[PDB]
């Protein structure tokens, strides 16, 4: 019910359709992920029994971009901590690879302790080797939610 | 654009299937009209036995 | 400006049969139906001209076939029609629905000569109209099911011929096609269709056509959010309005004392809208009183003599909804018996019985 | 297409309620995690029958 | 690939066809209920007037 509801909010976000009886969406997707979105487009209209071919036509407008970040399950939580400041431009350089190693760095040389690097982490490899059935519960205190 | 060769190919469909209900609103009253052929037409078929009785 | 082509009639028909190459036939037959697409006449040679295509050519035999059904529907010296049925068994072969890259252009054919009236009743006397049924079901029907149901809208104009189809599986496979409505012009003539059905119909007999077509079926409740769309042809926006008021009526025509009496006197009555209906019950308060308490006590006959494997939850509907409106009901239920009946009937194995007998005993005792 | 919006919210309204009832009869439900693949419009009758 | 251009000339303009063909016939075949009939409406009604001069 709530992925029938999704395809119709976007669909409200689509074309006024005063062209003619189809639905044209002007859309932001990369150009290194063409090919996969046609070979989900020749699938689309495939399982509505309809032979006529959705096609992708390329723009050169002059509108700003959005940013995307390609990101793993680890290097989430060091890209989201640099957009919590300031969403980087297009195409600009991202410190995320480097904040992955220079910010535990910058917060060992302040908080510096073999006896407190070992509670830290066995407080994290804890979260880590025990998260499949965290992420079986619904949520929890922020004290759990942010920390996780 | 594409959406420039969609909006007047979508004017020419629209066109057709208008001039098609203006001839369904200018036959409307011509099959009347040609049923008033028969006015004309099926008096005769009462001459068929106007010479039979006589 | 087509050069006052008015001569050489038998002529350019010579070149028919004597051609000998297949591209050079097919370009002229193409030629030939380029020209008889808005004219006049210019079908005397044209049956004899059956003879000389329809023959190792495909790219002939469906042009042949579009100067053939537009020659018999324009024209009044062309109207053969004696030959058009015997054509339309020499067709049915090439309307036989096993056909790949050519039922397309066939199924036109079939629609362009059956747009007269007496002429599609020339085809439907010697049809076998399951051929329209057996590309009814899954066969490819993207443009197929618009063209198959576009004959059906021609053939529902003559009122003699409604009840002609009625012999067949016909609306309950055309609700399984409304369910689907992917192209949008394949429901939009069938809704169209519907009302050519039975408005063009002068009989009674479209209660036969109540009964079978959508109280049966899950078309009577698909109207309503048809009608909450917006739809932008004025044609279909005044056809579901057209269609509620009918079947707006039907729904209340349906619901009637005298029905009822015969649902549970002659018998055998399903779950039709009769027993679902909150109108039935709201008015015929006092009827199972009105029958000296004999409406009370047939009910029941028929629960205890018979087993009824299907409709033994019908009747615990019917008592189950009576005692709820009517409080002074459950005083004949408790002098008949009918209340032990009910607590034995509701351990049955088949779910759909257990149900309504649960839903009738807990609806017996509602105050004490 | 505001009409089929909002059946899918009353849809999910009533889904909420039911989601609400199941626990009070204290009933925990499985998962049985796997992706499903989405109802066509087709469907949608079906799904408020 | 440049066939963008062209798959957009060769299957939205297809359904411009079918927007125009496939509609204009059922206005066309709206005949039998605005033409074909409607001759019967004025045809028996002058019927009964041959009738009189029979």
């Amino acid at each position: 019910v709530r992925k029938m509801k999704a395809i119709y909010h976007t669909l409200n976000l689509c074309n006024i359709d005063v062209t003619q009886k189809c639905l044209i969406a002007e859309v932001w997707c990369p150009v290194t992920d063409l090919d996969s979105i046609q070979f989900a487009l020749r699938r689309g209209t495939e399982h509505s029994g309809s032979t006529v071919p959705s096609i992708l036509n390329r723009m050169q407008t002059n509108q700003t971009p959005p940013t995307y970040n390609k990101t793993n399950k680890f290097t989430y939580g060091f890209q989201n901590i640099v957009d919590a400041y300031g969403i980087g431009t297009y195409r600009e350089i991202n410190p995320a690879p480097y904040t992955i190693i220079t910010f535990p760095f910058l917060f060992a040389v302040m908080f510096g302790d073999l006896g407190h690097g070992i509670l830290m982490t066995l407080f994290a490899v804890w979260m880590v080797l025990r998260e499949s059935r965290i992420l079986s519960q619904k949520n929890e205190n922020e004290m759990f939610s942010t920390i996780f | 654009q594409g959406i420039q060769q969609l909006l007047q190919a979508e004017k020419r469909a629209a066109e057709k299937v208008a001039d098609a209900r203006k001839r369904k609103a200018r036959r409307l009253k011509q099959a009347k009209e040609e049923a008033q052929m028969e006015v004309d037409q099926y008096r005769r078929e009462r001459e068929q036995e106007f010479q039979s009785k006589q | 400006l087509q050069t006052e082509g008015s001569q050489c009639a038998k002529t350019f028909i010579n070149l028919m049969t004597h051609i000998s190459k297949e591209q050079t036939v097919q370009y002229i037959l193409t030629l030939v139906d380029d020209t008889l697409q808005e004219n006049h006449q210019r079908n005397t040679a044209w049956s004899y001209f059956l003879p000389m295509l329809n023959r190792q050519d495909l790219f002939t035999v469906h042009m042949a076939a579009r100067i053939i059904a537009k020659l018999a529907a324009w024209g009044k010296e062309l109207m053969e029609g004696s030959d058009l049925n015997y054509y339309f068994n020499w067709i049915k072969t090439q309307l036989s629905s096993q056909s790949s890259q050519y039922v397309q252009c066939v199924a036109g054919c079939l629609q362009l000569m059956l747009r007269v009236n007496e002429y599609r009743f020339a085809w439907v006397e010697a049809d076998g109209v399951n051929c329209i049924m057996g590309v009814l079901s899954n066969k490819c029907g993207f443009q197929l099911q618009y063209q198959m149901i576009f004959s059906v809208w021609l053939l529902a104009f003559s009122p003699q011929m409604c009840e002609h189809l009625r012999r067949y599986n016909i609306i309950p496979v055309l609700s399984d096609i409304l369910q689907e409505s992917v192209k949008e012009k394949v429901t939009r003539i069938i809704l169209a269709a519907f009302r050519n059905f039975l408005e063009k119909s002068v009989e009674r007999e479209t209660r036969q056509e109540y009964a079978l077509a959508m109280i049966q079926c899950k078309v009577l409740k698909q109207l309503e959010n048809l009608e909450q769309q917006k739809y932008d042809d004025e044609d279909i926006s005044e056809d579901i309005k057209f269609l509620l008021e009918k079947l707006g009526e039907s729904v209340q025509d349906l619901s009637s004392f005298d029905e009822y009496s015969s649902e549970l006197k002659s018998g055998r009555l399903e779950w039709s809208p009769v027993h679902k209906s909150e109108k039935f019950w709201r008015e015929n308060a006092a009827r199972l009183n009105e029958k000296n308490y004999e409406l009370l006590k047939i009910l029941t006959k028929l629960l205890e003599v018979s087993d009824d494997p299907q409709v033994l939850a019908v009747a615990a509907h019917d008592v189950g909804e009576y005692v709820r409106h009517y409080p002074r009901g459950k005083r004949v239920i408790e002098q008949l018996g009918g209340k032990q009946l009910v607590m034995n009937h509701m351990h049955h194995e088949d779910q759909q019985v257990r149900y309504n007998a649960l839903l009738a005993v807990q609806k017996l005792m509602v105050h004490n | 297409f505001v009409n089929e919006v909002r059946r899918c919210e009353e849809m999910d309204r009533k889904l909420r309620f039911v989601e609400k009832e199941i626990r009070k009869a204290n009933i925990p439900i499985m998962d049985t995690g796997e992706n499903p693949e989405v109802p066509f419009p087709r469907d949608m009758i079906d799904l408020e029958a | 690939s440049d066939a963008d251009v062209q798959k957009q000339i060769k299957h939205m303009m297809a359904f411009i066809e079918q927007e125009a063909n496939e509609k204009a016939e059922e206005i066309d075949a709206k005949a039998e209920e605005e033409f074909n009939i409607e001759k019967g409406r004025l045809v028996q009604t002058q019927r009964l007037k041959i009738m009189e001069y029979y």
